[PDB]
């Protein structure tokens, strides 16, 4: 079955939860992830220097 | 890690400029010894001479 009706409805629904999750979810997430990141670089950093 | 290899680190070189400032005072009392004996020696070749 074929009918066009609440097209317009579903595509401005999309872009509300696209911008909620670009400005909310996405950034604390990825800062989150990169702290990880940066510690353990740190961490393998400092024992190089201790040798050094 | 880093903490022990700096206490390690910094004890060793104590002991290495310890050890230095013992060696120059070892060298100081040998080169009174050979000046000392260098003047004892001066004053009875000066008597030898005086008798000829």
């Amino acid at each position: 079955m074929n009918i066009n009706a609440t097209l317009i409805g579903q595509s401005v629904a999309f872009f509300i939860f696209v911008l909620f999750c670009m400005k909310f979810v996405w950034p604390p997430v990825i800062a989150a992830l990169q702290e990880r990141q940066k510690k353990i670089a740190d961490g393998l950093d400092a024992a190089n220097r201790a040798a050094r | 890690d880093l903490e022990l290899a700096h206490e390690k680190a910094g004890q060793q070189l104590r002991e290495a400029k310890a050890q230095a400032a013992e060696i120059v005072e070892q060298a100081k009392k040998r080169a009174n010894q050979i000046v000392d004996e260098a003047r004892d020696q001066a004053r009875t070749e000066g008597e030898r001479l005086k008798a000829q």
